[PDB]
């Protein structure tokens, strides 16, 4: 998967309990524009991961 | 069959209750509640106008002794006479000036008006049944009339229909945009508050800014967070609200619920010390200096908080904070669930207006208009003069004369179809019309509108597609009076309080109860099953006092209980289930009772069996759709339901009840069929000769005998539509095709549907014009008093009174194609002379003329045949009417087949074993199995000829036969069907259609053929016509036609330099423009129309100068030229 | 597509991931949070938009 995005730019008709989320979507307003790393530890059990 | 019998006690007439034609009953009251008590009511008042002082000098209005009477001539004495139809009403204005003293009350009079013998006030008044109205309790009965029309002042018939209120009952939602949505209500004052009250709120909503969950109105009331008005007016906690607005609600609710829940209490945080009603105050001060209000800042508040909620007046504080709550937890639902919410097109949500009501708002308003000019006035006499005089001329001219006049004529607010000039074309229309529903402009066929409107009876074309609708039969709209509302209202609320005094206050886990949405108590959901039931079973036994209350469960997850009882309502009966039993199956003695009961015999004696249930309790009910089904049902399985609905024959209207089994055929065809059939000619008027009208009329009329229980009910099928016809289903010689078909001679002559047509004129002539002493051709039908002769026939050419203007004749001519006999003469002498005359002329059928069958078929007359040159049958009977059979099943019209079946069956025996006319029912939405058809068709033929072959009993029931040909007399191939059948006939005739044009009078601007077919005016050759012209290559034809005439030529010059045309000053041609500037340019000829002059002048009014030039191509000479062939080389 | 969208999240603060298989036919992801202030207006507004 690879970075495909979306803008405010056809008719959908979805169940409006995920519309909401979907049209918050949306809005770049609402994306830092920088990634934020995970801060809070897990998977102990591997090495893997680093 | 018990559920068929107990509807048809509904349609007849119940003496008891007053109720002497079902019908138009409902109309008949709405009327007589306006003008026996309304208008009392309205007028009645005793009103401060203005004030000074500190509420002790305010001069004040009183308005008393209201009197109303009617006329002293009958309305066919006002339709002769050219009279109008009103009665009158008078009263008396006083306004004085009082100062409040200690001593008590001081009163100084300033003027008083009275109006006891003058027009004061002239409303127009309902015929009614009978001809008789409400203000006159004679006891005389005119046959056959019905009424429903009013007679405006220039004595013309006016008929109107219902219409859909504005205001709503149910919140409106709308997403404004993504994530952004708007709920929007009113209210409005209880009958019994004069003025009237109205506030429109609305509420916001926006994901981004749940901060701003704001109510708002316009320049009536404050913005502010509705949580925080809701804690003020209720006086609880947010986790009070928290937990109320999400105590039944699905999980994906409940977010929501805690991010408005949190954003309230974030704002309640972020000030200092915060305290609602210093908020609310704040709020309210703010408000105030941004307007410019000149009240008091206490003045301001006790107005804005005080007449909040107009239709919870006079409640506590926290019910309306209650109101609020509920009101948000619909709008929240209705944002997660949208199709489970009633819809803004949807007919739970309206009420409808009845004659009664346009003539209440009328009043309303004009009276309103009225006291404030009367204000206006005084205020400026006070301004310029002193001692607070009242000018004359403002407190003589209600204006309600004026507003009943438009009201009639056709306007109505933002409506213009209230009132319309009755087309006299059918009798049924007296029904048709005042039963029908109008809506604002929706179009699609919404499913509320089932079981109460006619499914079929819709208009098939023009600007008004699907926006009409019709009763069905059984279907009412509820009228109510003030004092009942009031009596009953008291009555509910003391029920409420009494019998659930310990379980009415919950208000964070209950079920809101309103009473025309106001909010009066919050009942305990472990009991609302029980409060429900309890109540129908009182509301059927009378114990409010009205059986037409309705009461509505709301459980998906809304979880409310409303009651209403207002006008404006729609309502039927319904068969009562109660725990899983149908009570008319356990009630042994109705079915020995009833033909002996009426209607309200039954509601009275056996409750529990009908309930009259309004729309909104029937969508959110359970209903088994026949009683056959529900007795098919397990015991469990019919524990769900809560109603039982009648046959559907009752689902359909009057005017679709005039057909045959609708359900056999194709809808499309019932569309048309209901079209048609109001446009059948009948017995229109018992008034024939003296009516002054235009009209057409059946002359030998018959009764139609196989026909539905509604159509005996309403008298339609006593006034006739149609006569019996023998009809072939065959071709004939391939000349009735594409609908045509084939009459009989010698049926015409005899009298077969025979009409006549009857034409109203009416002139007005100066009298000097009238009585000038010059013989004009013009005037061979008049008599010496200059009147045209009684029983005289008239032509396209002849004048009906002499009008001669001083030596030149300028009277107005009849120009009809067709002559008309002289029926009656109305003369009126005055300053003017007005002349109105009534003609007649009988119209047997020709070519062209249109009819048509019950189930749609139509068709014009193609062909008229001799009796010798038709087939014949055994008997020697030839059909009066052939029609192509193809068309029958191509368009699968099977009811026409069945139809033709029945009546040969009856015409073999129609009578009783009692020996007693007996006709044969087969209902539009028919139910009745066709074996079973047949199988009366065998009995009734059995019993006429007991010694029948099994051949000839076949051939008799299927109404086939063997048909000779009339020229060699031999059989066809082929048995025929043939039988007869109820014909009818439309008003599209060919003499009122056919026109032509020789020569004539043309428009001035454009010099171009004038317009109109009663003016010798020509037919338009359009612009689609041009273009085929051209796709044909024909340029010389179309240039002709495009053209001026050829006669109307003359000689045009045009100046080449600047383009203006050019004037003729003594003879030389000169342009006037150029000529001032010292030029000489060239003049040319032009050969153009005359519109085209005048569009170029009009361009160069506007500033644009055009210049032609013109070819001067040199001189071309012709040569030989060598030999070509182009033929191959073979 | 859960590990994109709480990355770049303008309400979320601190967050760490796992996934677990509950059995064969179930899998779990598992999501720790901690919001910005203000604190529960932000948690309801994220689990409305998830
Ligand atoms: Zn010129």
């Amino acid at each position: 998967i690879k970075n495909i995005g979306n803008t405010k730019s056809e008719e959908t008709k979805f169940e409006s309990k995920n519309n909401i989320g979907i049209e918050y979507s949306k809005d770049s307003r609402n994306k830092l524009s920088y990634r934020n790393k995970p801060s809070i530890a897990t998977n102990l059990e591997y090495k893997t991961l680093c | 069959e018990m559920d068929q019998r107990l509807g048809y006690k509904f349609l007849v007439p119940d003496p008891k209750a007053g109720v002497f034609y079902r019908p138009l009953h409902f109309q008949y009251v709405s009327y007589s509640n306006f003008i026996l008590h309304r208008l009392h009511e309205i007028l009645t008042v005793k009103r401060p106008l203005l004030s000074f002082k500190n509420n002790t000098e305010r001069i004040m209005i009183e308005i008393s002794n209201v009197k109303v009477t009617p006329p002293d001539y009958s309305p066919i004495i006002a339709s002769i006479k050219g009279k109008s139809y009103d009665a009158l009403a008078t009263f008396t204005v006083n306004i004085f000036k009082e100062v409040m003293t200690k001593e008590g009350i001081s009163i100084t009079k300033i003027s008083s008006y009275e109006g006891k013998d003058s027009h004061l006030i002239k409303i127009p008044l309902l015929i009614g049944y009978g001809n008789k109205n409400p203000l006159d309790t004679a006891k005389y009965l005119v046959p056959n009339v019905i009424g429903g029309v009013f007679i405006n002042k220039q004595s013309v018939e006016k008929v109107g229909i219902n219409l859909v209120e504005k205001i709503t009952t149910w919140p409106k939602f709308r997403v404004v945009k993504p994530n952004s949505f708007t709920f929007s209500f009113s209210s409005v004052s209880p009958p019994n508050v004069l003025p009237t009250r109205y506030r429109h709120y609305k509420i916001s909503l926006d994901i981004s800014q749940l901060e701003a969950l704001n109510i708002s109105s316009t320049k009536t009331f404050i913005t502010v967070n509705i949580v925080l008005l809701s804690q003020y007016l209720s006086r609880v906690s947010l986790e009070f609200i928290r937990r109320s607005l999400s105590y039944d609600m699905p999980p994906e609710v409940v977010y929501l619920v805690n991010a408005i829940i949190d954003s309230a209490k974030r704002i309640t945080e972020s000030i200092t010390d915060f305290n609602i009603d210093t908020y609310i105050n704040d709020l309210v001060e703010a408000e105030h200096i941004k307007q410019k209000s000149q009240l008091t800042i206490n003045e301001f508040k006790y107005e804005m908080l005080h007449n909040f909620l107009p239709h919870m007046n006079y409640t506590p504080d926290q019910l309306k904070g209650f109101y609020m709550i509920s009101l948000l937890r619909k709008f929240l639902y209705c944002i997660f669930h949208t199709s489970r919410y009633p819809d803004r097109d949807s007919m739970v949500c309206h009420r409808i207006l009845t004659y009664g009501k346009y003539f209440e708002t009328l009043a309303h308003d004009e009276l309103e208009n009225y006291i404030g000019n009367i204000r206006n006035d005084i205020m400026n006499n006070h301004k310029n003069r002193g001692t607070y005089a009242v000018n004359i001329h403002v407190l003589t001219t209600p204006g309600l004369n004026h507003a009943f006049s438009s009201l009639l004529s056709g306007k109505f607010k933002k409506s213009d179809g209230s009132y319309r000039t009755h087309p006299h074309y059918s009798w049924m229309q007296n029904i048709s019309i005042p039963r029908s529903v109008g809506f604002y402009p929706v179009r699609k066929y919404h499913p509320s509108q089932y079981l109460y409107f006619c499914s079929s009876d819709v208009p098939e074309r023009g600007p008004q597609v699907g926006l009409v609708s019709q009763l069905s039969v059984l279907s009412s709209i509820t009228n109510i009076l003030t004092s009942e509302y009031l009596d009953l209202e008291k009555k509910i609320c003391e029920y409420i309080r009494s019998y659930y005094k310990d379980d009415i206050s919950y208000f964070e886990t209950g079920f809101p109860i309103t009473i025309e949405n106001a909010l009066v108590a919050s009942l305990n959901p472990n009991m609302i099953c029980d409060f429900v039931t309890d109540f129908r079973r009182r509301k059927r036994m009378g114990f409010f006092g009205n059986l037409e209350v309705g009461i509505t469960l709301v459980r998906d997850h809304m979880n409310e209980i409303r009651i209403n009882i207002g006008a404006g309502r729609l309502v039927r009966p319904f068969l009562v289930v109660d725990n899983g039993e149908l009570m008319m199956d356990v009630c042994p003695e109705l079915e020995s009772r009833l033909d002996d009961m009426t209607f309200s015999d039954i509601q009275k004696e056996f409750p529990h069996v009908i309930e009259m249930v309004d729309i909104e309790q029937f969508t959110f009910s359970n209903v088994c759709e026949s009683v056959q089904k529900f007795r098919m049902m397990s015991k469990d399985e019919r524990k769900q339901y809560d109603l039982c609905d009648f046959p559907a024959e009752f689902r359909d209207g009057y005017v679709a009840s005039s057909l045959v089994g609708i359900n056999h055929n194709s809808g499309p065809r019932a569309i048309l069929g209901c079209a048609q059939a109001k446009q059948a000619i009948s017995c229109l008027s018992s008034d024939i000769r003296n009516k002054i009208d235009n009209g057409i009329h059946l002359m030998y009329p018959e009764r139609p005998i196989v026909i539905s229980k509604a159509l005996e009910t309403s008298k339609i099928a006593a006034n006739c539509f149609g006569q019996h016809v023998t009809i072939a289903l065959m071709s004939y010689k391939g000349i009735n095709q594409e609908d045509g078909i084939i009459i009989k001679k010698q049926f015409i002559q005899r009298g077969g549907l025979d009409i006549v047509t009857a034409k109203k004129h009416q002139v007005e002539i100066p009298l000097e014009n009238f009585n000038n002493k010059e013989r004009s051709n013009a005037y061979s039908k008049l008599e010496s008093n200059g009147l045209v002769r009684l029983n005289a026939f008239l032509e396209s050419g002849d004048a009906m009174a002499r009008n001669i203007s001083s030596s030149f004749d300028v009277s107005e001519k009849y120009t009809d194609m067709y002559k008309s006999r002289v029926e009656r003469v109305q003369v009126e002498l005055t300053d003017k002379v007005k002349v109105r005359v009534l003609t007649m002329k009988e119209r047997r059928p020709i070519l062209g003329d249109k009819f048509t069958t019950r189930t749609s078929q139509k068709g014009t007359v193609a062909y008229v045949a001799d009796e010798t040159e038709l087939p014949y049958d055994e008997n020697g009977i030839t059909p009066d009417v052939i029609i192509n059979s193809t068309s029958i099943f191509s368009r699968k019209t099977i009811s026409m087949l069945i139809e033709v079946i029945l009546t040969a069956a009856y015409s073999a025996k129609p009578y009783n074993n009692k020996g007693e006319n007996r006709p044969v029912c087969f209902p539009s939405s028919n139910e009745t199995s066709i074996d079973t058809y047949m199988q009366f068709a065998k009995q009734c033929y059995e019993h006429s000829n007991p010694k029948l072959s099994d051949e000839e009993l076949s051939d008799k029931i299927f109404c086939e036969k063997i048909l000779y040909d009339p020229e060699t007399d031999k059989p066809y191939a082929s048995k025929v069907f043939f039988g007869p059948i109820y014909y009818l006939r439309l008003r599209h005739l060919t003499q009122d259609k056919a026109t032509v044009r020789c020569r004539g009078k043309k428009t001035k601007l454009i010099r171009q053929a004038n317009e109109g077919r009663k003016r010798g005016g020509g037919i338009k050759f359009g612009e689609m016509e041009r273009d085929c012209l051209i796709a044909h290559g024909a340029a010389n034809t179309i240039t002709e036609v495009l053209k001026d005439s050829e006669e109307d030529y003359q000689d045009v010059y045009v100046c080449e330099n600047c383009g203006d045309i050019a004037a003729q000053i003594k003879g030389i041609n000169t342009c006037l423009r150029c000529s001032k500037l010292n030029l000489s340019p060239l003049l040319t000829k032009i050969d153009t129309t005359h519109v085209s002059k005048v569009f170029l002048t009009q361009m160069n009014a506007r500033g644009v100068k055009v210049k032609l030039d013109f070819e001067r191509r040199p001189p071309s000479f012709y040569k030989p030229l060598d030999k070509v062939d182009l033929k191959p080389s073979f | 597509m859960i590990e994109r969208f709480i990355s770049f999240s303008v309400i979320v603060k601190e967050w760490g991931m796992e996934t677990f298989i509950e059995d064969e036919d179930n899998i779990r992801f598992t999501v720790y949070l901690n919001f910005v202030e203000p604190e529960e207006l932000n948690l309801s507004k994220f689990m409305m938009v998830l």
